[PDB]
């Protein structure tokens, strides 16, 4: 009868899951190295937008790196890392999800911020205040998350799988609103008042749009799919093969979420100081020190 | 591009002062520039910047009281500065970005990766009645 849906969940699982995070770890791990290497070779003074970046780069690797063990446990159908590794990088992966969502308002803030006080005078532009509120962010994503663990009562299941789904379904639906919708309308707001700020007198609004974009697209059908997922497991919930076709659509829409960790490190190159020009002369001077001898220049020249 | 600043000396309290930032052989055209200032023990702080846009910012310290414009040709960058205070007395500098869209976004940041600046000039605010209280 759904037998079907059943023997596509276990392909979705095996073949697209593997294959989808399997890409996303190559393109994530390189894109985030470049830029992580690019701020700690290249920036010698860092503003707000470094500080959030940085940390943005730290919540992608933090959840990167535990990509080859979700591939592998997808792969061969068998979680062989214990239940320690299983809470942990369940942690990470919403920590991941929430916190890029937070630090890309805070860079909005810190972008509209410089539109009207280029010279970062005020306490809210300051690099020390930057570190504060990323601290914050960690501290916030972490107690949002932390409620999931009562839900892991009853090998890796994904959270919308375990628990009683009635206060489960609570927890997911605050969850996407303090979580997702809540940081998106406050872009969208900040958004808003860069348009006003421009029309009264383009370059500043493109991270922006692309955040209120990609998060809106990428973020979008994975916490529908969540809510009607735990919702598909209430008693309540009609009989019939609706329930095996929506824990279909649910995974799908999972790699699509999690491509954030692989193309947020796009917002380095929308701050306006010329990031990729400064890799490319700091990579051009390492292949222009092998030829030319600097310890022989000073000492003949 | 090699960088050198003009004007400055003393300047009584609500005196004005025009300096220039000029490079010897060359055009500022594909530059922005910005004016800086540092006073005695404190951080180097930006004042006034300009893109090879013609754009023009202001710190909230001299808005309304300075003015940076490029001459005719564009060789030079002047900072005009009007109603002038003690805590104007600093060393104003002026540096060049050959990126021309990108230093007055955020002055205070992206002056960290300019490698051209001038060699300072003193600005120094202050009247006889202050030196003979
Ligand atoms: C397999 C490659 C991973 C790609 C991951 C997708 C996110 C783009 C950033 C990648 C960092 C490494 C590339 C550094 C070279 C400069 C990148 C660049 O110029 O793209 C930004 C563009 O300027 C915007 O307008
Ligand atoms: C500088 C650039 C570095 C680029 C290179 C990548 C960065 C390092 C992380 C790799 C992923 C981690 C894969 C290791 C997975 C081992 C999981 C584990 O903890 O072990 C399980 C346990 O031993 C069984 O019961
Ligand atoms: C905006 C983009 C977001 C991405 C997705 C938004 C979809 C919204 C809700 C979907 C519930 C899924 C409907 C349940 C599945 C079909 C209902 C049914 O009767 O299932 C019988 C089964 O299909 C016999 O083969
Ligand atoms: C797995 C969870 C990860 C937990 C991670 C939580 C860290 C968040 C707190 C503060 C910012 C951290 C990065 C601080 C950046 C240091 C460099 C800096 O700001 O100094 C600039 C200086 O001018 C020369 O680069
Ligand atoms: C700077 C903050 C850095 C790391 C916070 C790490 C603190 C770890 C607290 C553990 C939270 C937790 O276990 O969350 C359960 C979740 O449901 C998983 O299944
Ligand atoms: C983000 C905002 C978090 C606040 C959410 C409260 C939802 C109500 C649920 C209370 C917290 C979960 C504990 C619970 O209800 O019990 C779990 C039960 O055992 C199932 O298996
Ligand atoms: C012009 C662009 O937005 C600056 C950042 C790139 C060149 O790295």
């Amino acid at each position: 009868s759904c037998e079907n849906w059943l023997a596509l969940e276990n392909i979705l699982k095996k073949y697209y899951l593997s294959a989808f995070y399997g890409i996303e770890f190559i393109v994530g791990m390189l894109g985030n190295f470049t830029v992580v290497f690019g701020y700690l070779f290249c920036m010698k003074n860092w503003n707000s937008s470094n500080v959030y970046l940085f940390n943005l780069s730290i919540s992608d690797l933090a959840f990167l790196c535990t990509l080859p063990m979700l591939i592998r446990s997808y792969a061969t159908g068998n979680w062989t890392y214990g239940d320690v590794l299983c809470i942990s990088n369940r942690y990470v992966l919403h920590a991941n999800l929430y916190t890029s969502i937070l630090f890309l308002t805070f860079i909005s803030i810190d972008r509209y911020l410089l539109m009207k006080f280029p010279f970062r005078e005020h306490i809210l532009q300051k690099k020390e205040f930057a570190i504060l509120i990323s601290l914050a962010v960690w501290v916030l994503v972490t107690l949002e998350v932390l409620p999931m663990l009562t839900f892991i009562t009853s090998s890796c299941v994904d959270y919308a799988s375990s628990g009683n789904p009635k206060y489960s379904l609570i927890y997911s639906l605050c969850l996407t609103l303090l979580g997702f919708l809540i940081p998106l309308s406050v872009m969208c707001f900040f958004y808003y008042k860069m348009v006003v700020f421009l029309k009264k007198r383009n370059k500043p609004l493109r991270l922006v749009v692309l955040a209120v974009v990609i998060f809106s697209v990428l973020f979008t059908p994975y916490h529908i799919m969540r809510n009607v997922r735990i919702a598909s497991r209430l008693d309540s919930w009609p009989q019939g093969c609706s329930q095996k076709a929506i824990k279909c659509l649910y995974i799908l829409t999972r790699p699509l979420a999690f491509l954030n960790s692989a193309v947020n490190p796009i917002f380095y190159f929308l701050v306006g100081d010329h990031f990729r020009d400064m890799l490319f002369s700091k990579l051009r001077q390492y292949f222009k020190s092998l030829t030319s001898f600097r310890l022989l220049e000073v000492l003949f020249q | 591009v090699q960088l050198v600043e003009s004007g400055g000396g003393l300047v009584q309290p609500g005196g004005s002062l025009r300096l220039s930032c000029e490079a010897s052989g060359y055009t500022l055209a594909n530059y922005a520039i910005g004016w800086f200032r540092q006073a005695p023990g404190k951080e180097r702080e930006g004042v006034s910047c300009i893109s090879s846009g013609g754009s023009t910012v202001y710190s909230e310290s001299v808005k309304d009281r300075f003015t940076i414009s490029r001459d005719n040709a564009k060789k030079i960058v002047y900072l005009q500065m009007n109603s002038l205070q003690p805590e104007d007395t600093a060393v104003y500098y002026c540096a060049a970005d050959p990126f021309g869209e990108r230093l007055c976004i955020d002055p205070n940041t992206f002056a960290g990766y300019l490698e051209t600046w001038g060699q300072g000039t003193q600005v120094t605010v202050s009247s006889l009645e202050v030196l003979f209280q």
